[PDB]
DNA sequence: TTCCGAGATCAGACGAGAT
DNA sequence: GTCTGATCTCGGAA
C-alpha cells in the first residue's frame, strides 16, 4: 500500500448543490478510482483525504461546478520487497493461482524456484510436498486500449522453510 | 482502368542489383574496430547514465546496486611539432 | 423492381383539384398535369 | 480488473498552421487513390471498388456505411486518401514562396546568402521574447532585400543572379537556366536545419521541401458527395505520364503533360489562375467563411409579413398560433415545471399550450409525443427530462429586421401567442427595426439554452 | 457536432484513436461546429494543415 | 541537409549518449546559442547541459567563441560530427604507414578526443604490454620516437590556443604530475593520405602498376609543402623523381620519361583539380552501373561527352532503340541524375521551343548522391539499432535451444554485414565530398 | 539505313582483341592500334552472318563511338583523312564499385522512419541478409 | 510561416465555437457552496 | 561607379436577405 | 469594368 497524490476536475451536477463539497466530491472521486488500476501506479481503491480543494467554477455550458481537486488515495501496489498472506483460488499446471482475500484474484505466480519437488498435475495438486505466503516480484501492466489482465504480477515461493505449514 | 487494381506493387524489383559486400579481404580489420570501439565507446567515461530512472525508482532499499604493471621510466619532452596558429 | 414515385401535394393548406390534363409529349411519353384550386379570403397580411 | 480510464472532452488552446512532407501525407490517408481515372462506378448497379471514391475514405450516401469504420454517414468523420503524383508538381498556394525562397538561398549550394554577421543579426531577431505575424512579416522583406543584392555566396562562392518567374507557373534563373519542380526538390533538400528559420519557416510545422508536391492527399469522400472530377483528371494524367515514359515520345509533349499535370494541379486547388476549386470553396459570399462559417443558417427559427398591433406592450411581439406550435423550447423539468408540463403534454401537438417532443433522462430520441399515449407519457414524466413544449406567451424571442444596418435590428421581445399568422408588435417600435408595414417581412429566432435566454432578455 | 482529435501531432482522427501514431492515448474529444470541421478537412486536403493544439477546461 | 542531421542524431547515440545527442542535434538545428538558452528549449536541466557540452567540447564537436554580448555562444560543426562514421577507417591506415603502436596512438586520440603527450604514451603502454608476454615488457621509449615519427610527417596537428574565456570553466574538460599541451588529431592529413590511396589506385586499375608508384612518389614527397586548399601540388622536376624513387624499382631514367610525359597528356591530367573531378563522375559511373543496367550507364558517359547535344544524337550515338532508350532518359532525369532542359529559348511554350537539350551538371549529381549517401547510412544503423534489443536474451547465456542459437548466428552474420557495409559506402562520401571541397571557393 | 540490326551483336565482336593483348611487357612505347581495328573491321572481325559485307569507314567507326561509352579507347589523331598516328588504348575500370541494395531502390527511398515502407522492415535488405 | 495563433477576439471565437470574451464571456463565474481546504488525517 | 524616384502592370473586391 | 497597393523595370545623378 502507498499513497497517491493525485489531481483530478471532479464536476459537481448541479442536483448536488445541498450537500458540502467535500464531502460530495468524495462520493464521486469513489466512483471514479475505485477498482481501477492506474498504469505505472498501482489499484486504487477509496479516498483518503483531499489535501486542497480550490474553487468551484461554473462553466459557460453545463451549468454544474467543476473544482480542481487535489487528493490523496490509498493505492495498492507491492514495492517488489512484500512477503504477502494470499489463498490459492486456482491451481493451473503452469503455475499456480493465488489471490489475496477478496482483494485481487489478479496475481499469478509463476512457479520454478520451490525446492525440487515441484509440479502442477492438473488434478489440482498444489505442490509435490517435501493461508498461503507469497513474495510479489515484479511490476508488469499493460494499457488496454489499442483499437477504434493490467495489473498482473509474478510471485515467487524461496526457500521461507514455512515452520507452521511445511 | 489500366491501373486501376491495386497499389501498384507491394515493392518494385530492380532487374540489375548491388554487386557484392565490395571490396571483401580488408574490411575485415576495419570491420572488428567498428565493433570493437563500439565496444568500449558504451563503456567508457565520456557517457552519460539515466538518472531518471533513479528519480523515478522510490523502491530504493539495501543490498541492491541502485544502493550501491604500467611499467615505464620517467621522461619530459615536449614538442612543436605541430601548427603555431590559432 | 418498380419502385414508386408518388407525386404527392405538399401545400399547407387543402386544395381543390379542378382539371386533370392527359397527353403526349413530342417525345410521346404520357404527360399528365393537374390543376389546385384554392380561394382564399384576404385576412391580416395580405 | 477493470484498468482506469478517462472520458472527458477539452478545448481549443491555438491553432499551429502548417504543412506536411509527404510521407507525412502517406501516412495520415488510409487508402492509395493510384485506381482508375474512371469514377469508380461499375456498369451494374455502379458499385464502388478501388478509384477515387474507395468508401474507406468517406461516405456519399445514407444506406453505404464507410469501411475503415463502422458508421454510417451520420456520425462518421472522413477518412483520408493519397494519390502519388509522378512528377512532383508546384504547389500553386505555396507558389510564391518558392520564388520567395530560391531568391534567398544559393542555387548551388543551397545555403542563404548572407555573411556570419548579418545571420547572426537575423537570429538575434528570431529569439524576441515577443514575436508577431508583424514582426515576422517584416523580416521576410528585409532578409529578401539584403539577399537579393548579393551575387557570391560566403558558403559556396559560386554565382547566383535573380528569379525572374517565367510564364505560368515556371521559373527561370539567369540560353538561361530554368528551374523546373524536378530540380526545386533536391535543392529544398539541401536547406540546413539552420537556415531553415531564416526563411521564417517555423519547422515544427514545415521544412521547405514540402512547398512542392511529390504526393496529394485527395479529400475525403464526406466533403464531397465536381472536385472529383478534377481528382479523377489527375490520375488519367498521372498514367499518361506513366505511360508515355516507357512508350517513347519526344520530350517536347512529355515535358507538356508534365506541364498539363502542374495546371491541372494547380487548377484543383485554385480556378482563376469550368469547375470551382479547394480556393473558391473558401471565397467570396458563398464560400465556408463568408457565409457558413460566420453567417451560418440557424434552426428554431420563422419568417412571417408584420402587420401592426398598438395593444400589446412595447416588450411584446404576437406570434401565430401555427408558428408557436412549430418553434419549441427545451423546457427541462426541474420541481416547478412538473405540474405546467405534465398539463401540457396531455395536450399534445394539436392544441397549442402543448409539446411535440419528450428525450428521457438519457438521450432518448425526441418520442414524437403524436403517436404513443399521451398519459401515459405524462405519468412517466419524471424529473430531469427534456419536453420540447410550444412557443408560449411570455417566452423570449428575438427579432431581426433584415438589413440589419444598427445595433437594434435585432432586440428580444417576449412572446404572446396571438390568432393570426403575422408577427404583431407595436408600433412605437417599427423605427429602430426600419420597418414599415408595407409587405415588409422580418425574422424570429427562438433561443433554447436558458443561458441564451437570459442574454436576450436582459441584454 | 462533435469530433475526436489527438493532444500529440493534433489532428482529426476518427472516433476513438487517431490513425497518424496509432498510440491510441492521446486522442480526446473536442467541441466544434461542423462547418468549422469541414473547413480544417479541406484547408488538410490541400497542404495546410491546422495542427490543433488542445488545452483542458480551466 | 535534413538527411545529414539524420546521422548525427545516430552517431552520437550509439557513441556516448542520448543527451549528449540531443544537445548535441539540438546544437545543430539552431546553431549559435548559449548556455541557458540550451537548456530552455531542448527542455534539459541546467546540470545535464553542462555535462553535455563538457563532452561535445572534449571530442571537439562544439566550439566556443564570445563576439560581443559577453555571454559565449556554442556552435557545432556539423561536419566534423560524420567523421566519426570513418573511425575505423583512420585507424587501419595508421597499420599500413606506422606499426601496431602508432596505430594505437590514433585510435587513443580518436577516442578521448583531446590528450596530452603525457597521458597518451602511458596508456598505451598498459594495453601493448598486456597483450604481449609478461616479461617481454614492451619498452615505452618506442612509443616515444614513433608518437613524433607520426608528428613530423604531420599526421597530428595540436589544439588551437584556448580562449579561457570566464563563463568556460577550466577544471571540467580534464578528466580524472605535469601539465602538458593536448592535442587532437589532423584528419584533415588523412583526407589528403586518403586521396592519396585513391588517386594510387586510380592509375594503377587504368594505366599500368609503374604508372602509379611514380604518383605515389610525387605525393610522398609533396605531403608537408601543400594543404587540402592546394589546388594542385606543388610543382616538381623530374630529377628528383628518380631519387625519390623506391628501391623496389629498377627502371631506365628514360624509359621512366617517356611514361612521364606518356602520364602527364591524358584525358585523366599532378592536376588535383582534375584528379578529384574525373574521380567523382567515375563515382557515378558506378552508380548507374549499379543501378540501371550497362544500356542506361552507355547514355550517360555520353552526355559527359558532349554538354548540350542530345536527343537528336543520343538514339543514334548509341543505337539503342528509341524506346528502350527514352525510359533510361526519363529515369536518368527522375532520379536528378540527367540534370535538365537549359536550353529552351523560346518563349513561354513547352510545346513550341528550341527542343530541350538534356545536359548532366556534375555538381548537382554530386550534391545529391552524397545526400543519398547520407540518407543511406541511416537505413543501415537503425537495422543495426533494429535487431540487438530483442537477442539480448541469449548474448548472456554464453556469458539454449536450437532456434536459440540460430537466431544469434543469422543475427551475428547480420550485424557484421551490416557494419562492413556501413564502410563500403563511406568512401563514396570522401570520394565525393573532397571534391565538393575542391570546388567550393570562400571556405 | 540499317534500323533493322543489332549492332549488340557486333559490339563483343570490335572488344575482343582488346581483351586478349598479348605482349603486355613495357619493353616499349605500346602505341596501341586503332588503323588494325580499322583492318580488322574491313576485311574479317570474328565470324558473324552479316548482310552488309561492303565495307564503308562512315558505317563502321559508329560501332567505337558507342563503345567508348562502353570504356574503350579515345580517339588520338583521327583529323587525318584515312592515315596518321591514330593512338588508342582499351580502358580497364579505374574503380572498384560502391554501391549497397539500398542504392537500387527508387520508390524504397521514401520512408524517413518506420512508416510504410520504413526500414526496419523492409524487404530489400531482408533479401540481401541471405 | 509556423504561424501559431491564439483563438481570440471574436471572428475566430464564433468560427471555432467558444464563448467570445467580448462582453459576457469577459469574466467567469464561480459558485458559492459550502467548501474550505480542510486537514488532512496523520498518516 | 550604385540607388532611389518614376515610369507599367497586376491584384482581389464590388451590401443584407428572401420567393 | 474600374479601384486598388505591390512589384517590377528604367534613368539621371554625387
Ligand atoms: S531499407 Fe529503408 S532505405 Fe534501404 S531501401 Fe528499404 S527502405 Fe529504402
Ligand atoms: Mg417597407
Ligand atoms: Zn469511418
Ligand atoms: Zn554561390
Ligand atoms: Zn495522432
Amino acid at each position: 500500500f502507498v499513497l497517491v497524490e493525485m489531481v483530478d476536475t471532479v464536476r459537481i451536477p448541479p442536483w448536488q448543490f445541498e450537500r458540502k463539497l467535500n464531502d460530495s466530491i468524495a462520493e464521486e472521486l469513489n466512483k471514479k478510482l475505485a477498482n481501477k488500476v492506474v498504469y505505472n501506479v498501482g489499484l486504487c481503491i477509496c479516498l483518503f483525504d483531499i489535501t486542497k480543494l480550490e474553487d468551484a467554477y461554473v462553466f459557460p455550458g453545463d451549468g454544474a461546478s467543476h473544482t480542481k481537486v487535489h487528493f490523496r488515495c490509498v493505492v495498492f501496489h507491492p514495492f517488489l520487497d512484500e512477503i504477502l498472506i494470499g489463498k490459492i483460488k486456482g491451481c493451473s499446471p503452469e503455475g499456480v493461482h493465488v489471490s489475496l482475500g477478496f482483494f485481487d484474484d489478479i496475481l499469478i505466480p509463476p512457479e520454478s524456484l520451490q525446492q525440487p519437488a515441484k509440479f502442477d498435475e492438473a488434478e489440482q495438486v498444489w505442490v509435490w510436498e517435501y493461508g498461503e505466503e507469497i513474495r510479489f516480484r515484479v511490476v508488469d501492466e499493460s494499457f488496454v486500449d489499442t483499437s477504434p489482465y493490467t495489473l498482473v504480477g509474478s510471485i515467487s515461493e524461496p526457500g521461507l522453510g514455512l515452520l507452521s505449514w511445511w | 482502368f489500366s491501373k486501376g487494381e491495386k497499389l501498384p506493387d507491394v515493392v518494385l524489383k530492380p532487374p540489375p542489383l548491388f554487386p557484392d559486400t565490395d571490396y571483401k579481404p580488408v574490411p575485415l580489420k576495419t570491420g572488428e574496430g567498428e565493433e570493437y570501439m563500439l565496444a568500449l565507446k558504451q563503456e567508457l567515461r565520456e557517457t552519460m547514465k539515466r538518472m531518471p530512472y533513479f528519480i523515478e525508482t522510490p523502491e530504493e532499499r539495501q543490498d541492491i546496486e541502485r544502493y550501491s604493471d604500467w611499467r615505464r621510466l620517467p621522461r619530459e619532452m615536449m614538442p612543436r611539432n605541430k601548427c603555431k596558429k590559432a | 423492381q418498380y419502385k414508386d414515385v408518388p407525386i404527392t401535394y405538399k401545400g399547407a393548406t387543402d386544395s381543390y383539384i379542378e382539371k386533370v390534363m392527359i397527353s403526349s409529349n413530342a417525345e410521346d411519353a404520357f404527360l399528365i398535369k393537374m390543376l389546385l384550386r384554392q380561394t382564399r379570403r384576404p385576412e391580416i397580411g395580405d | 480488473e477493470q484498468f482506469r480510464e478517462t472520458d472527458v472532452a477539452k478545448k481549443i488552446s491555438h491553432i499551429c498552421f502548417g504543412m506536411k512532407s509527404p510521407e507525412e501525407m502517406r501516412q495520415q490517408a488510409h487508402i492509395q487513390v493510384v485506381s482508375k481515372n474512371l469514377y469508380s462506378q461499375d456498369n451494374q448497379h455502379a458499385p464502388l471498388l478501388y478509384g477515387v471514391l474507395d468508401h474507406r475514405m468517406g461516405t456519399s450516401e445514407k444506406d453505404r456505411p464507410c469501411e475503415t469504420c463502422g458508421k454510417n454517414l451520420a456520425d462518421c468523420l472522413g477518412h483520408y486518401g493519397y494519390i502519388d503524383l509522378e512528377l512532383p508538381c508546384f504547389h500553386v498556394g505555396y507558389f510564391r514562396a518558392v520564388i520567395g525562397i530560391l531568391q534567398m538561398i544559393c542555387k548551388t549550394c543551397c545555403h542563404i546568402m548572407l555573411s556570419q554577421e548579418e545571420k547572426k543579426q537575423f537570429l538575434d531577431y528570431l529569439k524576441r521574447p515577443g514575436l508577431t505575424y508583424l514582426q515576422k512579416r517584416g523580416l521576410k522583406k528585409k532578409i529578401s532585400d539584403k539577399c537579393r543584392k548579393k551575387n557570391i555566396c560566403h558558403h559556396c562562392g559560386a554565382f547566383n543572379g535573380t528569379v525572374k518567374k517565367c510564364g505560368l507557373l515556371k521559373i527561370i534563373h539567369e540560353a538561361q537556366e530554368n528551374l523546373n519542380p524536378l530540380v526545386v526538390l533536391n535543392l529544398f533538400k539541401r536547406i540546413p536545419a539552420e537556415d531553415v528559420p531564416l526563411l521564417l519557416m517555423n519547422p515544427e510545422a514545415g521544412k521547405p521541401s514540402d512547398l512542392i508536391l511529390t504526393r496529394l492527399l485527395v479529400p475525403p469522400l464526406c466533403i464531397r458527395p465536381d472536385l472529383t472530377m478534377k481528382l479523377t483528371e489527375i490520375i488519367f494524367l498521372n498514367d499518361v505520364i506513366k505511360k508515355h515514359r516507357i512508350s517513347g515520345a519526344k520530350t517536347q509533349m512529355i515535358m507538356e503533360d508534365w506541364d498539363f499535370l502542374q495546371l491541372q494541379c494547380a487548377l484543383y486547388i485554385n480556378s482563376e489562375l469550368w469547375t470551382r476549386g479547394f480556393v473558391q470553396r473558401l471565397k467570396g459570399k458563398q464560400g465556408r467563411f463568408r457565409g457558413n462559417l460566420s453567417g451560418k443558417r440557424v434552426d428554431f427559427s420563422g419568417r412571417t409579413v408584420i402587420s401592426p398591433d398598438p395593444n400589446l406592450r412595447i416588450d411584446e411581439v404576437a406570434v401565430p398560433v401555427h408558428v408557436a406550435k412549430i418553434l419549441t423550447f427545451p423546457e427541462k423539468v426541474n420541481k416547478a415545471n412538473i405540474n405546467f408540463l405534465r398539463k401540457l403534454v396531455q395536450n399534445g401537438p394539436e392544441v397549442h399550450p402543448g409539446a411535440n417532443f419528450i428525450q428521457q433522462r438519457h438521450t432518448q430520441m425526441k418520442r414524437f409525443l403524436k403517436y404513443g399515449n399521451r398519459e401515459k407519457m405524462a405519468q412517466e414524466l419524471k424529473y430531469g427530462d427534456i419536453v420540447e413544449r410550444h412557443l408560449i406567451d411570455g417566452d423570449v424571442v428575438l427579432f431581426n429586421r433584415q438589413p440589419s444596418l444598427h445595433k437594434l435590428s435585432i432586440m428580444a421581445h417576449l412572446a404572446r401567442v396571438k390568432p393570426h399568422r403575422t408577427f404583431r408588435f407595436n408600433e412605437c417600435v417599427c423605427t429602430p427595426y426600419n420597418a414599415d408595414f408595407d409587405g415588409d417581412e422580418m425574422n424570429l429566432h427562438l433561443p433554447q439554452t436558458e443561458e441564451a435566454k437570459a442574454e436576450a432578455l436582459v441584454l | 457536432f462533435e469530433v475526436d482529435v489527438c493532444g500529440q501531432c493534433g489532428l482529426l482522427g476518427y472516433s476513438g484513436w487517431c490513425h497518424y501514431c496509432k498510440s491510441s492515448c492521446h486522442v480526446s474529444s473536442l467541441r466544434i461546429p461542423y462547418a468549422c470541421k469541414l473547413l480544417f478537412q479541406e484547408l488538410q486536403s490541400m497542404n495546410i494543415i491546422p495542427r490543433l493544439k488542445l488545452s483542458k477546461y480551466n | 541537409t535534413q538527411a545529414e542531421i539524420k546521422l548525427c542524431s545516430l552517431l552520437l547515440q550509439e557513441h556516448f549518449g542520448e543527451i549528449v545527442e540531443k544537445i548535441g542535434v539540438h546544437l545543430i538545428r539552431t546553431g549559435s546559442q548559449p548556455l541557458r538558452v540550451i537548456a530552455h528549449d531542448t527542455g534539459t536541466s541546467l546540470d545535464q547541459v553542462k555535462k553535455a557540452l563538457c563532452v561535445l567540447v572534449q571530442h571537439n564537436l562544439v566550439s566556443y567563441q564570445v563576439h560581443k554580448r559577453g555571454v559565449v555562444e556554442y556552435e557545432a560543426q556539423c561536419s566534423r560530427v560524420l567523421r566519426m562514421l570513418r573511425y575505423p577507417r583512420y585507424i587501419y591506415t595508421t597499420k599500413t604507414l606506422y606499426s601496431d603502436t602508432g596505430e594505437l596512438i590514433v585510435e587513443e586520440l580518436l577516442l578521448n578526443g583531446k590528450l596530452t603527450m603525457s597521458a597518451v604514451v602511458k596508456k598505451v603502454a598498459d594495453r601493448l604490454t598486456e597483450t604481449m608476454e609478461d616479461g617481454k615488457t614492451m619498452d615505452y621509449a618506442e612509443v616515444s620516437n614513433t608518437f613524433v615519427r607520426l608528428a613530423d610527417t604531420h599526421f597530428v596537428q595540436r589544439c588551437p590556443s584556448v580562449p579561457t574565456t570566464e563563463n568556460s570553466d577550466p577544471g571540467p574538460p580534464p578528466p580524472a604530475p605535469d601539465d602538458g599541451i593536448y592535442w587532437q588529431a589532423n584528419l584533415d592529413r588523412f583526407h589528403q593520405h586518403f586521396r592519396d590511396q585513391a588517386i594510387v589506385s586510380a592509375v594503377a586499375n587504368r594505366m599500368d602498376q609503374t604508372s602509379s608508384e611514380i604518383v605515389r612518389t610525387m605525393l610522398r614527397m609533396s605531403e608537408i609543402t601543400t594543404s587540402s586548399s592546394a589546388p594542385f601540388t606543388q610543382p616538381l622536376s623530374s630529377n628528383e623523381i628518380f631519387r625519390s624513387l623506391p628501391v623496389g624499382y629498377n627502371i631506365s631514367k628514360q624509359v621512366l620519361d617517356q611514361y612521364l610525359t606518356l602520364l602527364a597528356d591524358d584525358p585523366l591530367e599532378i592536376n588535383l583539380h582534375k584528379a578529384l573531378a574525373s574521380l567523382a563522375t567515375a563515382t557515378l559511373e558506378s552508380v548507374v552501373q549499379e543501378r540501371f543496367g550497362s544500356r542506361c550507364a552507355r547514355i550517360f558517359r555520353l552526355v559527359l561527352q558532349k554538354k548540350h547535344i542530345e536527343q537528336k544524337q543520343v538514339e543514334d550515338f548509341a543505337m539503342i532503340p528509341a524506346k528502350e532508350a527514352k525510359d533510361m532518359l526519363y529515369k536518368m532525369l527522375s532520379e536528378n541524375f540527367m540534370s535538365l532542359q537549359e536550353i529552351p529559348k523560346t518563349p513561354d511554350h513547352a510545346p513550341s521551343r528550341t527542343f530541350y537539350l538534356y545536359t548532366v551538371n556534375i555538381l548537382s549529381a554530386a550534391r545529391m548522391l552524397l545526400h543519398r549517401c547520407y540518407k543511406s547510412i541511416a537505413n543501415l544503423i537503425e537495422r543495426r539499432q533494429f535487431e540487438t534489443k530483442e537477442n539480448k536474451r541469449l548474448l548472456e547465456k554464453s556469458q539454449i535451444t536450437a532456434p536459440e542459437r540460430q537466431q544469434l548466428e543469422t543475427l551475428k552474420r547480420n550485424v557484421n554485414k551490416l557494419d562492413a557495409s556501413e564502410i563500403q559506402v563511406d568512401e563514396t562520401i570522401f570520394l565525393l565530398e573532397s571534391y565538393i571541397e575542391c570546388t567550393m571557393k570562400r571556405q | 539505313k540499317f534500323l533493322q540490326s543489332k549492332a549488340e551483336t557486333a559490339r563483343e565482336s570490335k572488344q575482343n582483341p582488346m581483351i586478349q593483348r598479348n605482349s603486355s611487357f613495357a619493353s616499349s612505347h605500346e602505341v596501341w592500334k586503332y588503323i588494325c581495328e580499322l583492318g580488322i573491321s574491313k576485311v574479317e572481325l570474328s565470324m558473324e552472318d552479316i548482310e552488309t559485307i561492303l565495307n564503308t569507314l562512315i558505317y563502321d567507326g559508329k560501332v567505337e563511338m558507342t563503345i567508348i561509352a562502353a570504356k574503350e579507347g579515345t580517339v588520338g589523331s583521327v583529323d587525318g583523312h584515312m592515315k596518321l598516328y591514330r593512338a588508342v588504348n582499351p580502358i580497364i575500370p579505374p574503380t572498384g564499385l560502391v554501391r549497397a541494395p539500398c542504392g537500387l531502390c527508387p520508390v524504397f527511398d521514401d520512408c524517413h522512419e518506420g512508416g510504410e515502407i520504413s526500414p526496419s522492415n523492409c524487404i530489400y535488405m531482408t533479401e540481401w541478409l541471405e | 510561416f509556423g504561424q501559431k495563433d491564439s483563438v481570440c477576439g471574436v471572428s475566430e471565437c464564433i468560427i471555432m465555437g467558444i464563448p467570445m470574451n467580448i462582453g459576457t464571456g469577459l469574466f467567469k463565474l464561480l459558485h458559492k457552496a459550502d467548501r474550505d481546504p480542510n486537514p488532512p488525517k496523520r498518516p
